[PDB]
RNA sequence: UGCGCAGAUACCGGGAGGAACGCCGAUGGCGAAGGCAGCCACCUGGUCCACCCGUGACGCUGAGGCGCGAAAGCGUGGGGAGCAAACCGGAUUAGAUACCCGGGUAGUCCACGCCCUAAACGAUGCGCGCUAGGUCUCUGGGUCUCCUGGGGGCCGAAGCUAACGCGUUAAGCGCGCCGCCUGGGGAGUACGGCCGCAAGGCUGAAACUCAAAGGAAUUGACGGGGGCCCGCACAAGCGGUGGAGCAUGUGGU
């Protein structure tokens, strides 16, 4: 019901997981998937092959509203991070650019312990 | 084997179709060191194949095999704590052995009273696409690309 | 690969309003190219930073930029 | 556990607020020590080089005193994004008063006043004189393959050292002065004193007790340390035992 036919798609990869947005070129998002979205729960939606999915269905849902030219957005090291990519590339959907956008901070906040 | 590769033993050709895979088969099929019994069972069971149906038992028997043969097979490999079923590709040598244990195992889960009606029957099946040697391949392929997720720890 | 100082003219390293050449210093992203890649001495490494600072701040050079690869 | 249909996560725009400065960044620089990283301005200390101008032994160390002194903690008032003692939960576990996960108060930040400790470490007090070099580097001067200062490293002469190691940045050779040690436990405890709002700090024993406590190095042994490599050790595979009945051996009775 929108006909955008191009836009930006999001690739948020963590450790514990990896998802989708796709979005219109203003940034509005449009369709989204993930590794909970389709069937997997746990730790298996950190795994690459569920960001392989993620990324074909939240590809899948973009083909139903028309789009056709795709803008990588990349944010944040994980498993499948790439894998999401290599899907996306062959969804259908032709990707335009590729960017790494990863928010890295100038050592602003104190992380958690986990993280020092 | 830690040292060497194991090179793979030459077996001799069959004393009657002159092919190395059927000799292996009657191997499989020998139980107790009686060969002289297990070639008059698979060459008894030749005879039920050829007459039953119309085509050269050489020909059935490469295509019954050729349809047990699984392209992938699962394997575990200790991770973090339990291990994992890992999908990976079968050697084209495993494939070999696989399917011709499974042909013999599956066989021998017949109803058939005698031997080599079993054998006959099951290749026949076999080859067809039905039986319990493709069900056992089946479900091993099965295994794999369900798995599929840690297709990640090849190995 | 050259270095910055071997491909470049004679240049004032102290002057912030020079973006064509303080660009040159800069890496694909905003960040400041180690002396490495500068072929800098330690002294001109320490001009060239806070002049490069300088020039983020009036709005000539950036602060982080993205990266289009991967 | 928690958060989410009162619409989160992810994405774009706008706004608020606090804390910390990515790259540069270094094995680097500065300071007496603690310690000091965005940028700008002002105030300001230390320090180094050249000239060989001036003073003319004016020097060194330093019991007391005085000032400084990471973190944590204390008082008053602020501030509070993120982290997070205590604590509230979820798991794990034999138990979990923990490691792991979700929260979360003090605190961490600011001002003003306390507190005076530390592996406050180079575990090496300060000043000066002397004793092979080689190399890396920060920063000055120079007639600028280099020479010459002042720092920061690594090898190493002589020598020292129990050994490791130190070695013009001495742990060498000398001299001046300060502090400090005299077996281990008891004990940095008791008492008295001085200081502190408190927490506690500085000073600091005795009885009793033990034939040790320790340092460095050696060969082994071990590691839920590392590398390399073997055996039916695992894996791949084939037939077994564990069940049944019996034969035999042992335990027990
Ligand atoms: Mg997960
Ligand atoms: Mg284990
Ligand atoms: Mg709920
Ligand atoms: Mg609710
Ligand atoms: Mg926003
Ligand atoms: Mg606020
Ligand atoms: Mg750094
Ligand atoms: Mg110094
Ligand atoms: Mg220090
Ligand atoms: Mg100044
Ligand atoms: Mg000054
Ligand atoms: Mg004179
Ligand atoms: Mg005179
Ligand atoms: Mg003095
Ligand atoms: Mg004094
Ligand atoms: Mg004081
Ligand atoms: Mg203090
Ligand atoms: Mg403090
Ligand atoms: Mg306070
Ligand atoms: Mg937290
Ligand atoms: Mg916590
Ligand atoms: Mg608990
Ligand atoms: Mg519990
Ligand atoms: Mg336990
Ligand atoms: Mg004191
Ligand atoms: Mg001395
Ligand atoms: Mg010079
Ligand atoms: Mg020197
Ligand atoms: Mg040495
Ligand atoms: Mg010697
Ligand atoms: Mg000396
Ligand atoms: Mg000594
Ligand atoms: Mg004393
Ligand atoms: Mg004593
Ligand atoms: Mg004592
Ligand atoms: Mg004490
Ligand atoms: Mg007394
Ligand atoms: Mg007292
Ligand atoms: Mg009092
Ligand atoms: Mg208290
Ligand atoms: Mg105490
Ligand atoms: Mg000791
Ligand atoms: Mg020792
Ligand atoms: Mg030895
Ligand atoms: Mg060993
Ligand atoms: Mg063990
Ligand atoms: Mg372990
Ligand atoms: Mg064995
Ligand atoms: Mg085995
Ligand atoms: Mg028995």
């Amino acid at each position: 019901k929108r006909q955008v036919a191009s836009g930006r798609a999001y690739i948020h990869a963590s450790y514990n997981n990896t998802i989708v947005t796709i979005t219109d070129p203003d940034g509005n998002p449009i369709t989204w998937s993930s590794g909970g979205v389709i069937g997997y729960k746990g730790s298996r939606k950190g795994t690459p092959y569920a960001a392989q999915l993620a990324a074909l269905d939240a590809a899948k849902k973009a083909m139903a509203y028309g789009m056709q030219s795709v803008d990588v957005i990349v944010r944040g090291t994980g498993a499948g991070r790439e894998q999401a990519i290599r899907a996306l590339q062959a969804s259908g959907l032709q990707v335009k650019s590729i960017v790494d956008d990863t928010p890295v901070p100038h050592n602003g906040c104190r992380p958690k312990k986990k993280f020092r | 084997a830690r040292r060497r590769r194991a090179e793979v033993r030459q077996l001799q050709p069959d004393l009657v179709y002159g092919d190395v895979l059927v000799t292996a088969f009657i191997n499989k099929i020998m139980r107790d060191g009686k060969k002289n019994l297990a070639a008059r069972i698979f060459y008894d069971a030749c005879k039920i194949i050829q007459e039953k149906t119309g085509q050269e038992p050489l020909k059935v028997f490469k295509q019954a095999v050729e349809n047990v043969k699984p392209r992938m097979e699962v394997r575990s490999r200790r991770v973090g704590g339990a291990n994992y079923q890992v999908p990976m590709e079968v050697s084209p040598r495993r494939q070999q052995s696989l399917a011709l244990r499974w042909l013999v195992q599956a066989a021998n889960q017949r109803p058939e009273r005698r031997a080599a009606v079993r054998i006959a029957h099951e290749l026949m099946d076999a080859a067809e696409g039905k039986g319990g040697a493709v069900k056992k391949k089946e479900d091993v392929e099965r295994m794999a690309e369900a798995n599929r997720a840690y297709a990640h720890y090849r190995w | 690969k050259a270095k910055v100082k071997a491909t470049l003219g004679e240049f004032d390293l102290r002057d912030y309003r020079n973006v064509e050449v303080l660009k040159r210093f800069l890496s694909e992203t905003g960040k400041i190219l180690p002396r490495r890649r500068t072929g800098l001495s330690a002294k001109e490494q320490r001009i060239l930073a806070k002049t490069i600072k300088r020039a983020r701040i009036l709005g000539l050079l950036p602060f982080t930029e993205k990266l289009v690869r991967k």
